[PDB]
């Protein structure tokens, strides 16, 4: 009874993101499928606890 | 701990932003992040991140192509094309993520240094460059002066004469 | 004696990102770009319920196999669903000429 | 205006190049861009720009392919291929233009600083680091000395003794 | 020659690593590369190089496709596809090689400077910034002190008082 924007042969996606690792075959407005396992961009910085903390 | 920062490490007790100050006064101590540099750093990152999604167009998908028994030449060209494009895109995404994480990490440690300098050239002789990212005031100042340093005003003549004597204590 | 210090932020985050020179570098903040969330449910794309053929094949469906009973308001769909190995195709045997081509004509419907 | 540069802003009145000097003398004032750093910066940019066109080969074009009624499978593979390659190239160009405009903008503000330093380490005590990108001479010098600073010679012993007394005026 | 380094040039006589020291003592002279910075620079480069091969997957190859006389439409699509992918890959490799050679060359000259600074802030007044990348000790020290500078210890109070008098020789 759900409503999607992106439909795959093994489920549906929330196409906010720019890449997908689920399935290459899709219909609707979908984020481009890639083979990659982890795609994480750094916003902050290197987390270093100084002196004692 | 002995407090200090920048060259020593990160401040667990600061929350307001990424870049900030500590200060040791007679009117207490604490942390206060510089939101002007933090915003002009957040804007950058937001536009770095958004510029990656805004260029990489969300595209309508259609893939499923079917070939008969005496058509395996075309079936293999469809396979060649399907895999070929996934190949380029997986490289293209994977590279930009590694290359720009490098650029984000250098961006920060530059913004930090570019602020450590903002203060060094603002105070001068009126403080010593005590061990890593800190300054030891040669004149003792009010929270009003602290917030004068933070917002770039400071006013060097007021404390110049004061420091001149305290600096001579060698 | 009075002091002043310049320093960067730090928190309790386990978010490990990667670079060109460094790898598995724990960071304060980070944002993901890869999606792995499929609900395993076929939803109605746009709001248009798709064509769930069932035990039937494309051939079966359009030729009107006596089992394929969906000749109804199933004139409007968003996309077409086929079971990998569909049991109910052509009842009387033979060859469906240029079958594959017709599938593309129907793909755009 | 109060003149000054680098940390303050850009010089509308300079024409000779991108990077330069102002100077305040008893023998007049003006602007004179350092063409040695400007050329060794122009060369860089020319080779950055030309290296983008020289790699991106100007290619002979042939596109127009025609398919019949019972061939729409191939017509769609031709479409898949045609659009797929435009897709990669539009990304590839759009990214390099944004990424290297970033690198050109950092290249300059580094070349500027790397010149502000050339002078700081050349003069030393014989001048104070007066408000942003300027130096206030502790000895007063001839246009010959100015052009000695510009071409890196200067000669520190000549004015060292002179400045030693003027610096002491505290 | 007059020895010196960093801003002057490269040391032909150093072997231990990329970054190092010279030293002029009463207990001889020579070269000794800082392997701590050299390793934390080798690690980087090794991971930059390996990260290029580890992403660019070594792929099984199959190319040879044959078409008849009344099939030159497909023969040209196979050609379009074959050349199209070589085109992208030749650009992609050629660009990353030029772009990251640039990043490796800046990485080093930053690591060198980031070490010239390590020492400047470690010694302070106890030495003068004599012509390019060198320091002239204001107190004369034992090989034990040299290796104290190299491993970051130094100990500023020991020689502070000594230098205080020798610095005054003006
Ligand atoms: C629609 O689909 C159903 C289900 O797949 C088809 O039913 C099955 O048809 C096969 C023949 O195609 C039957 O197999 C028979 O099995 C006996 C076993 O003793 C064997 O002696 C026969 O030679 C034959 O292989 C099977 O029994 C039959 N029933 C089921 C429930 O699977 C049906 O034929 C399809 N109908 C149409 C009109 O497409
Ligand atoms: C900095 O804060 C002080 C607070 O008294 C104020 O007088 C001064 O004008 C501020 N400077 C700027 C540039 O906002
Ligand atoms: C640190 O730990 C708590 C768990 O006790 C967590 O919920 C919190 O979000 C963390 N702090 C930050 C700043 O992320
Ligand atoms: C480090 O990276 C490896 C990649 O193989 C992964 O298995 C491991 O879990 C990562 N560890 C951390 C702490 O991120
Ligand atoms: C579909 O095929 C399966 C095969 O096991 C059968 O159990 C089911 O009843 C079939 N449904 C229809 C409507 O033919
Ligand atoms: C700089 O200019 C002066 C002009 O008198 C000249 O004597 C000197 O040799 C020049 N230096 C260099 C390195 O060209
Ligand atoms: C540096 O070397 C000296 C040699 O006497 C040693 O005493 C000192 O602990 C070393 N410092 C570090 C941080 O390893």
């Amino acid at each position: 009874e759900c409503d999607a924007k992106c439909q795959t042969p093994q489920g549906a996606i929330n196409s906010s993101l720019p890449f997908q690792n689920v399935h290459p075959v899709t219909i609707g407005e979908c984020p481009k499928y890639v083979r990659s396992a982890k795609l994480r961009m750094v916003t902050g910085l290197r987390n270093i606890p100084s002196i004692q903390s | 701990g002995a407090i200090a920062g920048f060259i020593e490490g990160g401040w667990t007790g600061m929350v307001d932003g990424w870049y900030g100050y500590h200060h040791q006064n007679e009117q207490g101590s604490g942390y206060a992040a510089d939101q002007k540099s933090t915003q002009n750093a957040i804007n950058g990152i937001t536009n770095k991140v958004n510029s990656v999604i805004e260029k990489m167009n969300t595209q309508f998908t259609a893939v499923g192509k079917e070939f008969n028994k005496l058509e395996r030449r075309m079936e293999n060209l469809n396979k060649k094309v399907d895999d070929g494009f996934i190949d380029i895109w997986t490289y293209n995404a994977e590279l930009l993520v590694l290359l720009e994480n490098e650029r984000t990490l250098d961006f920060h440690d530059s913004n930090v240094k570019n602020l450590y300098e903002k203060v060094k050239s603002q105070l001068k002789n009126n403080a010593k460059e005590i061990g890593n990212g800190c300054f030891e005031f040669y004149h003792k100042c009010n929270d009003e002066c602290m917030e004068s340093v933070k917002n770039g005003t400071y006013d060097y003549p007021k404390y110049s004469e004061e420091s001149k004597l305290n600096r001579e204590k060698i | 004696e009075d002091t002043i210090c310049i320093g960067y932020h730090a928190n309790n985050s386990t978010d490990t990102v990667d670079t060109v020179l460094e790898k598995n570098v724990t960071v304060t903040h980070s944002v993901n770009l890869l999606e792995d969330s499929h609900n395993g449910k076929l939803c109605l794309l746009k709001g248009i319920a798709p064509l769930q053929l069932g035990n039937c094949s494309v051939a079966g469906w359009i030729l009107g196999n006596p089992e394929c009973e969906l000749l109804i308001s199933r004139e409007s769909w968003s996309y077409i669903v086929e079971k990998p190995n569909p049991e109910n195709g052509t009842c009387y045997p033979g060859h469906f000429a240029d079958y594959e081509e017709l599938r593309e004509q129907l793909s755009s419907v």
